């Protein structure tokens, strides 16, 4: 199927969004008063990513429909 | 009560906070008077809810909002939707009577005991990294977007799974009954026997797994005795 092998890599890419997304707020949970908008930020970025693959799953299984 | 609590709650709005406040309690109000089953809170910004809800309300929606924690919730209440709270990390004793628990986009790092009549668990894009047993109703489980490293026993009655997007290094056993079983980007190298008792109509995505030979020949085979359709990746 044509749309599948593009669905699945901007599934590679926002996973690798995400991995360094958790990756920043790994870094950042020190809880210093300087890193919060950092944080908050990483957090709104991997909450981003995650619906995204969401969505473009849902759109994959209906590309695996023929 | 009820009507006094509410409007000790809008006077004590935090700066900026009060027209979102004032809206709420206008639905709550409606909900009491005029017996709406509904409850939905919008997004106001809220970073917290009244003491007591309306007791007759069946259905809760709590939007993107700033959210700690939520009250306590009455007990005829059938579903609740919880989405958007990035503070939000627990939920609230749950009603027994509940049916449909959605609480997605949140921070929650663990769940409260799940009531066995919950036929519908949506929890996805939180933290949590375990799940605790499952109600033996439940007829739909997305746990997708976690830190989920395995799952625990699933019911008979389930028709749909998505585990994707985890670390899961193993699946459970599965019923038969089981319509589609989505597990992507995950850990697993293998998969459980009982995956043959599947009916041939099941949707079944493995891709983003590492698999194995074995398990890839093993699925190939399978693929080629039974016709149901599977995901390879």
């Amino acid at each position: 199927l044509s749309r599948v092998a593009g669905l699945e890599k901007q599934l590679a890419i926002e996973l690798k969004v995400k991995q360094g997304a958790e990756n920043m707020i790994q870094t950042y949970s020190n809880g210093s008063t300087k890193d919060r908008k950092l944080l908050l930020t990483a957090q709104q970025m991997l909450q981003d990513s995650k619906t995204k693959i969401d969505i473009i799953r849902m759109q994959l299984r209906r590309a695996l429909q023929a | 009560e009820y009507d006094a609590v509410w409007s000790k709650w809008e006077r004590d709005a935090p700066a900026g906070e009060s027209p979102g406040r004032a809206a709420v309690v206008q639905e709550m109000r409606d909900c009491l008077n005029n017996g709406n089953p509904v409850l939905n809170v919008g997004a106001s910004g809220l970073t917290t809810l009244p003491d007591r809800l309306p007791p007759h309300i069946t259905t809760l929606v709590i939007p993107d909002n700033n959210l700690t924690s939520l009250p306590e919730l009455p007990e005829g209440l059938r579903e609740l939707e919880v989405s958007g709270n990035l503070q939000l990390t627990s939920l609230p004793s749950l009603p027994q009577g509940l049916q449909k628990l959605w609480a997605y986009n949140n921070w929650l790092a663990s769940l409260p005991t799940l009531p066995p009549g919950l036929g519908d668990l949506a929890v996805s894009n939180n933290q949590l990294t375990s799940l605790p047993e499952m109600p033996p109703a439940l007829r739909e489980l997305r746990v997708s977007g976690n830190n989920l490293t395995s799952l625990p026993a699933l019911p008979s009655g389930l028709q749909k799974l998505w585990a994707y997007n985890n670390r899961l290094t193993s699946l459970p056993e599965m019923s038969p009954g089981l319509q589609e079983l989505d597990v992507s980007h995950n850990q697993l190298t293998r998969l459980p026997q009982s995956l043959t008792g599947l009916s041939s109509a099941a949707r079944v995505y493995l891709d983003g797994n590492p698999l194995s030979v074995r398990t890839l020949q093993a699925l190939r085979d399978i693929i080629g005795h039974s016709g149901i359709r599977i995901h390879f990746d």
